[PDB]
């Protein structure tokens, strides 16, 4: 009747990833208004 | 002996216990190699590729 009945560090989740995904997709962007910016730069 | 004597009320606990040696040095389990957690580490490879 009392004994029978019987039903750690935390580890990063989504807070550390957050801002470091967020600076990838950031860059992406970049990155694709930069090559278009160089293809400009080298059309002429 | 409380059949004979007339006892009084327990002032000290007793019983039949069990001593054990604790283990010194617990070791970190086989899954202690992953402090990210399961999204964590998809997320990561879906963004590489």
């Amino acid at each position: 009747w009392v004994r029978y009945q019987e039903c750690a560090p935390a580890t990063l989740t989504f807070e550390n990833m957050a801002g470091v995904f967020m600076l990838v997709a950031g860059g992406i962007v970049a990155g694709i208004f930069l090559i278009f910016i160089e293809i400009a730069y080298k059309r002429h | 002996r409380s059949e004979i004597v007339d006892f009084s009320v327990p002032f000290v606990e007793t019983g039949i216990s069990v001593m054990v040696a604790r283990s010194n040095g617990t070791v970190s389990p086989s899954a202690f190699l992953e402090p990210y957690s399961p999204a964590v580490w998809v997320m990561m490879f879906v963004m590489c590729l």
